[PDB]
RNA sequence: GUGGGAGAGGGUGGUGGAAUUCCCGGAGUAGCGGUGAAAUGCGCAGAUACCGGGAGGAACGCCGAUGGCGAAGGCAGCCACCUGGUCCACCCGUGACGCUGAGGCGCGAAAGCGUGGGGAGCAAACCGGAUUAGAUACCCGGGUAGUCCACGCCCUAAACGAUGCGCGCUAGGUCUCUGGGUCUCCUGGGGGCCGAAGCUAACGCGUUAAGCGCGCCGCCUGGGGAGUACGGCCGCAAGGC
């Protein structure tokens, strides 16, 4: 049981209705791999600073979670089989290092 | 990995008195465990070697430790082979 | 005959040869030259005249296409690319802009023995 | 030299470790998409390494550029 | 033991962009390439240069360093999992449990061997072009094994700090990595430079000793013959000890 962080970018061109099911998808793999999410962070559609399939921005989404470490892994491929979801990052959460302080 | 809470608990398991956390029998409990948990890792991922030299090196620091307790006192030797279940 | 007026403009300078390939806005190209299209046959392509002469060239042809305004890229380290710059910044065309855009790889491929000794 | 300005002395308090931050990676980026230096980042050697490892990861994400294209050269 | 630390330390899986090659399309014309100069070569079956899309393999630019890690070989995109080593603070526990180490066992760059796979770039042999008195070379155009992966062999090296391991003692100055602290600085571990005493044939070494000592292992006894012969052991072979 780690705490990780999750970023996922998706199709920006998504309606309300795919982006929805989207994150229904989303929701219900965390759920079936165990893994509390202590908060959320939907930043929206961002300008990329290189094409990510052919596409100029890309819709940013970032979960902080908890979940056994031994399925992480076997949770990110869960998560890259959606054609919408083009990129998956998952990161051991680690404690701010602030510079110029 | 080997949380804190194992490693109290073969502690205190292992422990001849309440407060001992460096006696003969609690470094070799713990060398055990360390090395079940290393040749687990090592039946998978055959190929790591650098590992198996600290493997090698645990298993020279128990020698020693049990060839200790052989010559000191037999009885603690004997039981500590026989909780464990070491030497085959 | 398409009357472009307004283009972009590669220059592929090497230690052996520059070449400048006139393009319009969407890297479709219109007309193009070289060293070995004007007179020049061996090393003599290699040299910055021979780079500003296919500069004029190039800008000449476009010209029957009507272009004015074009915006320069620049490809590879050779001798000419300056000379080539300065050939096609006043030559009835309108340089708008210069940029370096020579492939630098991330240590992908391994090169010729020629070019060893390094990644 | 570098005699311009120090990056890190021309800003403030702010997270190394944050991949996320895209307004504050960009000023540690040259002209090109490169990281910049010890002598323009005014960093020490833990804070320039912690700086590019988090820039990769902003990287990958798509936030920050791998490499650019010089201009008015 | 407790609490912390840094790291290209190792293994497994996944993943990112730049570039090379190839394919598809668009656009486009007479050469490209290459060299001291050239020619072979490729190009009217439309190349080179340009734009877009696709496939595949291999290596990870900036960061990056006089840096870091490892016992050595060696390790460099990123993420996750598994895992080794190591350092510091507290002075907590055991109570000499220590050092070295003939054999043994394991690891061991590159090249090479076996089976299967893969094969973009590079490239022994080889096919050519040049150069030359000749050119079985350097230079140029191609190109197979190989480089890559899995498993199993091979045990070599300028395997280098040409300096075995451990401990104690013996001026400092400066640069740097990494902890701790009353954080001008002090203290601890690691990487550099200059130098006290001293050592050395000299060069140079000099708290990272080649100084002063102690313990243990390895090895040397003129050069060629020769790391050859015989014998043995190991190896599929090449061959190694
Ligand atoms: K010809
Ligand atoms: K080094
Ligand atoms: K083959
Ligand atoms: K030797
Ligand atoms: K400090
Ligand atoms: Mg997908
Ligand atoms: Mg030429
Ligand atoms: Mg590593
Ligand atoms: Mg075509
Ligand atoms: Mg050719
Ligand atoms: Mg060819
Ligand atoms: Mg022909
Ligand atoms: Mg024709
Ligand atoms: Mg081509
Ligand atoms: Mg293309
Ligand atoms: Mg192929
Ligand atoms: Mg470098
Ligand atoms: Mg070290
Ligand atoms: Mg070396
Ligand atoms: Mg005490
Ligand atoms: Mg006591
Ligand atoms: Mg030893
Ligand atoms: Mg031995
Ligand atoms: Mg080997
Ligand atoms: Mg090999
Ligand atoms: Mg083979
Ligand atoms: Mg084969
Ligand atoms: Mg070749
Ligand atoms: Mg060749
Ligand atoms: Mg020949
Ligand atoms: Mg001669
Ligand atoms: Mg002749
Ligand atoms: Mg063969
Ligand atoms: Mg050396
Ligand atoms: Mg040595
Ligand atoms: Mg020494
Ligand atoms: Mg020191
Ligand atoms: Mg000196
Ligand atoms: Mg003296
Ligand atoms: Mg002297
Ligand atoms: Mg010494
Ligand atoms: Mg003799
Ligand atoms: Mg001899
Ligand atoms: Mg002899
Ligand atoms: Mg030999
Ligand atoms: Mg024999
Ligand atoms: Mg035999
Ligand atoms: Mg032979
Ligand atoms: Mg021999």
């Amino acid at each position: 049981m780690r705490r990780y962080e999750v970023n996922i970018v998706l199709n920006p061109n998504l309606d309300q209705s795919q982006l929805a099911l989207e994150k229904e998808i989303i929701q219900r793999a965390l759920e079936n791999y165990g893994a509390r999410v202590e908060k959320v962070e939907e930043l929206g559609l961002r300008r990329l600073a290189y094409p990510i399939a052919k596409d100029p921005q890309g819709y940013f989404l970032w979960y902080q979670v908890e979940m056994p470490e031994d399925r992480v892994n076997d949770l990110a491929r869960e998560l890259r089989i959606r054609d919408n979801v083009r990129r998956v990052m998952v990161v051991k959460s680690q404690e701010p290092f602030l510079a110029n302080a | 990995p080997i949380t804190k809470e194992e490693k109290q608990k073969v502690i205190q398991e292992f422990a001849r008195f309440p407060g001992d956390t460096g006696s003969t029998e609690v470094q070799v409990a713990l060398l055990t465990l360390r090395i079940n948990r290393l040749s687990e890792h090592l039946k998978v991922h055959k190929k790591d070697h650098h590992s198996h030299r600290g493997l090698l090196m645990m298993v020279g620091q128990r020698r020693r430790l049990l060839r200790y307790l052989q010559r000191e006192d037999p009885e603690r030797y004997r039981a500590l082979i026989e909780k464990l279940g070491i030497r085959g | 005959k398409r009357q472009v007026a307004s283009g972009r403009a590669y220059i592929h300078a090497s230690y052996n040869n520059t070449i400048v390939t006139i393009t319009d806005p969407d890297g479709n190209p219109i007309t193009w030259s070289s060293g070995g299209v004007i007179g020049y046959k061996g090393s003599r392509k290699g040299t910055p005249y021979a780079a500003q002469l296919a500069a004029l060239d190039a800008a000449k042809k476009a010209m029957a296409y009507g272009m004015q305004s074009v915006d320069v890229i620049v490809r590879g380290t050779g001798a000419g690319r300056e000379q080539a710059i300065r050939a096609l910044q006043a030559s009835g065309l309108q340089v708008k802009s210069i940029v370096d855009d020579t492939p630098v790889p991330h240590n992908g491929c391994r090169p010729k023995k020629k070019f060893r000794k390094a990644s | 030299p570098s005699r311009k300005a120090k990056v890190k002395a021309t800003l403030g308090e702010f997270d190394l470790r944050d991949y996320r931050n895209v307004e504050v990676l960009k000023r540690f980026l040259s002209e090109t998409g490169k990281i910049l230096p010890r002598r323009r980042t005014g960093l020490s050697a833990k804070e320039q390494r912690i700086l590019a490892k988090t820039i990769k990861r902003a990287r990958i994400l798509g936030l920050l550029p791998f490499t650019e294209k010089l201009v008015r050269k």
